[PDB]
């Protein structure tokens, strides 16, 4: 029982840690993915502005 | 039945145990290297009881030294009589037991126990007729308490017909190393109730009070407490270590001292208490050894009743005066000895006195007043256990709360049983 419970604690610490570190990498990547997608939406808007100058001449 | 196998377990066990061999080796005329330099043949007549004979006429103690850390057993080997012990009988682990009964009994001590039993088997094998085992330990620590009671249980499996006696030091807040002592002691007491024929209840409360009150030592060390323990241990082992026309082994003594199997916890006592020039008269020894102040277990014998008494006097004195004085206290305090065991106070005299004293007396009492000791440890236990305090140290080593509940119940049953015969 002393071994079982010491292993249980090592087990669940390892699983809790891996679940957090993965969940964090999902979040931080989804945060940076949104930030770049807003910046790429500006490049698409600046392509419409530069077309509406040429298509008004 | 002649040979006794001695085992000492833990810091306390090895400390009082080392003093035992310091005292009795002087009494048998054995020097620090093991050679005999006595004068009387009485010093060698029953030397086989505690010593094996080696090549070159050396005397080696039949002693096994156990601990779960090296510390104290390194001190024993460096100490004054350390060289006399057989080197193979120093059996020790490394990590210790952190004052934890669970570590001693179930985890750390389990890893070491079988190698200790091999040394016991080694000593038991080359014994013409083994009469039994004796163990020194505390019940408050981890090693002596947890591993000591594990060893006792294993020894009973392998040697079910041999006598198992203990010299068991009880914990007290007055002389306290950790708060969990009541836990360790309660777990040990339940083991001793099942697996020992006798347990000498040395209470550290009583040893302190004797050092403080009736010896005027302001700051008593463990050496001062152990001085009282070694004197008593010499006294209780006298009648086996010498004659004088006393035809008795551990079983015969146990048969006459223990009327009920579970009630084998004795009240040791010594007279005179030392730390002298005027030797005591036979009346003084008799009054002092029966006196509550001289009791090594902090119980008032007036609060209980004596089931049996044994008293062994040492020195050159009139046996007539001894018989007169022992009959004087019985016949003038007859309410405190149970009427339903006739002639329950027995006496022996040994001619050889101990070192330093001209005459002395050692008192062994199977009183029902010992319930006070177990009640005191039961209260300290419950105070913590009602709030499950400090239990994480024991549950982390795989123990269940149920085992504590059982042990609590078993010790309170022991107290109930002592109460039954006090009123009967
Ligand atoms: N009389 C006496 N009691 C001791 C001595 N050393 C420790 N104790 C007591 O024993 C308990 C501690 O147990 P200890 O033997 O140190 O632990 P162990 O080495 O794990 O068995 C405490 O209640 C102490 O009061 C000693 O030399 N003499
Ligand atoms: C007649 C007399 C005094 C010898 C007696 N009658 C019943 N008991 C004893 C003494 C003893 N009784 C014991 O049980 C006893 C126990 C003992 C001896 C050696 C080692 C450990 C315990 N030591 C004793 O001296
Ligand atoms: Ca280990
Ligand atoms: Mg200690």
């Amino acid at each position: 029982k002393a071994i079982e419970e010491n292993n249980n604690f090592i087990k669940m610490a390892k699983e809790k840690l891996a679940q957090k570190m993965e969940s964090n990498k999902e979040n931080r990547e989804a945060h940076l993915a949104a930030m770049l997608e807003r910046l790429q939406e500006k490049d698409k808007h600046a392509e419409e502005v530069r077309k509406n100058k040429e298509l008004k001449e | 039945m002649r040979e006794i196998v001695h085992i000492q377990a833990g810091q306390c066990g090895n400390q009082i145990g080392a003093k035992f061999w310091e005292v009795i080796s002087d009494e048998h005329g054995i020097d620090p290297t093991g050679s005999y330099h006595g004068d009387s043949d009485l010093q060698l007549e029953r030397i086989n009881v505690y010593y094996n004979e080696a090549t070159g006429n050396k005397y080696v103690p039949r002693a096994i030294l156990v601990d779960l850390e090296p510390g104290t057993m390194d001190s024993v080997r460096s100490g004054p009589f350390g060289q006399i012990f057989r080197p193979d009988n120093f059996v020790f682990g490394q990590s210790g037991a952190g004052n934890n009964w669970a570590k001693g009994h179930y985890t750390e001590g389990a890893e070491l126990v079988d190698s200790v039993l091999d040394v016991v088997r080694k000593e038991s094998e080359s014994c013409d007729c083994l009469q039994g085992f004796q163990l020194t330990h505390s019940l408050g620590g981890g090693t002596g308490s947890g591993m000591g009671t594990l060893l006792i249980s294993k020894i009973r499996e392998e040697y079910p017909d041999r006598i198992m006696n203990t010299f068991s030091v009880m914990p007290s807040p007055k002389v306290s190393d950790t708060v969990v002592e009541p836990y360790n002691a309660t777990l040990s007491v339940h083991q001793l109730v099942e697996n020992t024929d006798e347990t000498y209840c040395i209470d550290n409360e009583a040893l302190y009070d004797i050092c403080f009150r009736t010896l005027k030592l302001t700051t008593p060390t463990y050496g001062d407490l152990n001085h009282l323990v070694s004197a008593t241990m010499s006294g209780v082992t006298t009648c086996l270590r010498f004659p004088g026309q006393l035809n008795a082994d551990l079983r015969k003594l146990a048969v006459n001292m223990v009327p009920f199997p579970r009630l084998h916890f004795f009240m040791p006592g010594f007279a005179p208490l030392t730390s002298q020039y005027r030797a005591l008269t036979v009346p003084e020894l008799t009054q002092q050894m029966f006196d509550s102040k001289n009791m090594m277990a902090a119980c008032d014998p007036r609060h209980g009743r004596y089931l049996t008494v044994a008293a062994i006097f040492r020195g050159r004195m009139s046996m007539k005066e001894v018989d007169e004085q022992m009959l004087n206290v019985q016949n003038k305090n007859s309410s405190y000895f149970v009427e339903w065991i006739p002639n329950n106070v027995k006496t022996a005299v040994c001619d050889i006195p101990p070192r330093g004293l001209k005459m002395s007396a050692t008192f062994i009492g199977n009183s029902t007043a010992i319930q006070e000791l177990f009640k005191r440890i039961s209260e300290q236990f419950t105070a913590m256990f009602r709030r499950k305090a400090f239990l994480h140290w024991y549950t982390g080593e795989g123990m269940d709360e149920m085992e504590f509940t059982e042990a609590e119940s078993n010790m309170n049953d022991l107290v109930s049983e002592y109460q039954q015969y006090q009123d009967a």
